[PDB]
């Protein structure tokens, strides 16, 4: 990527301003339940204000940050996605359901984890990826040792570079992969979302094959979906108690969040604590609440 | 903004 220099976050502000009210607008309904894109950008900009006061002068060595050359560049493309949608979705965005509609949903969660990134490579508003804390140990080896310290990798490499330790079956499941971990959709891996990744699909011993049975193999794992999204969609087996599908948290990074259905035909959500994700479908499944992967009659059978 | 949505483990 270029340099970022102070006039590059200027437009980022005025497409950030547009994509606001765009979503303003009261045919949208928009709850305010996270995601909830009406503030992701707000305090997105927030943040980025705190870390352009920080660099207030050697804004040459912020510029020259790869990891924020990304993000910013990252950002503005995201920012435009989003208006061309309503343009070229027009009317159909107010239609609930609609694809246009769920690329908006999408984004939101977008939104969220790049504030995420964001504001765990720049805590207090100084930056410190090459420092990141990985929380895995094992995890945080294979990064450190096979990117050094490098804030940020092209998918390529960090493909490649993985694939010694933990064998990619094609170039389809890589692409599966590259979905799963690529959280700011922006074909970059960064020590963040390598971090997320890795919790989420622990123990790192067996990374890719568990993240195979829980994910690639799984009917329940549901790729970007929000609480609502979970709700909405499980109501169609309202009361078909057993019936669940899981997905990343939005509020708890790097946790999961079950959704289900009890005997009395409720909707209920958890998040896994004190228990792997892999621990806790085993007992619910025991239990009869994690019974009906998204419906289905018949479950995966994690025991292997 | 605020949330409330999550639920105990049933365990």
């Amino acid at each position: 990527p270029g340099t970022v220099d102070k006039k590059m976050v200027e437009k980022c502000w005025k497409l950030m301003d547009k994509v606001v009210r765009l979503c303003q607008n009261p045919k949208l309904a928009l709850k305010n339940s996270p995601p909830y894109i009406l503030d992701l950008l707000p305090d997105t900009y927030q943040h980025l204000r705190t870390i352009l006061s920080r660099y207030e002068g050697k804004m040459e060595t912020l510029g020259e940050n790869e990891y924020f050359r990304v993000f910013m560049e990252n950002l503005m493309k995201k920012t435009k996605q989003t208006i061309s949608l309503f343009k070229e979705g027009k009317e159909r965005m107010y239609e609930e359901n609609s694809q246009p509609r769920r690329n908006l949903t999408k984004l939101s969660l977008i939104f969220s984890h790049m504030l995420a990134e964001l504001k765990g490579i720049f805590p207090s508003g100084l930056f410190q990826g090459d420092t990141f804390r990985i929380t895995k140990a094992d995890a945080a080896e294979f990064w450190r040792k096979a990117f050094g310290e490098k804030t940020i990798v092209p998918w390529k490499s960090f493909r490649q570079a993985l694939h010694e330790v933990h064998p990619i079956s094609s170039g389809l499941e890589a692409m599966a992969l590259k979905s799963t971990i690529d959280l700011t959709c922006n074909d970059y891996i960064s020590v963040f979302e390598f971090d997320i990744f890795t919790r989420l699909f622990q123990p790192w011993s067996s990374l890719l094959r568990n993240w195979n049975s829980l994910a690639v193999t799984h009917p329940g794992y549901m790729a970007f979906l929000t609480y609502d999204e979970v709700k909405a969609r499980l109501q169609k087996f309202i009361h078909k108690p057993g019936s669940y599908i899981f997905r990343l948290s939005c509020t708890r990074l790097g946790q999961w969040a079950i959704g289900y259905v009890t005997a009395d035909g409720n909707i209920l959500q958890t998040i896994p604590h004190n228990k792997p994700l892999f621990q806790a479908l085993i007992d619910g499944f025991r239990e009869g609440f994690y019974l009906f992967p998204d419906g289905r009659n018949q479950n995966p059978d994690l025991t292997g | 903004s605020f949330l409330q949505r999550y639920s105990s483990d049933p365990t």
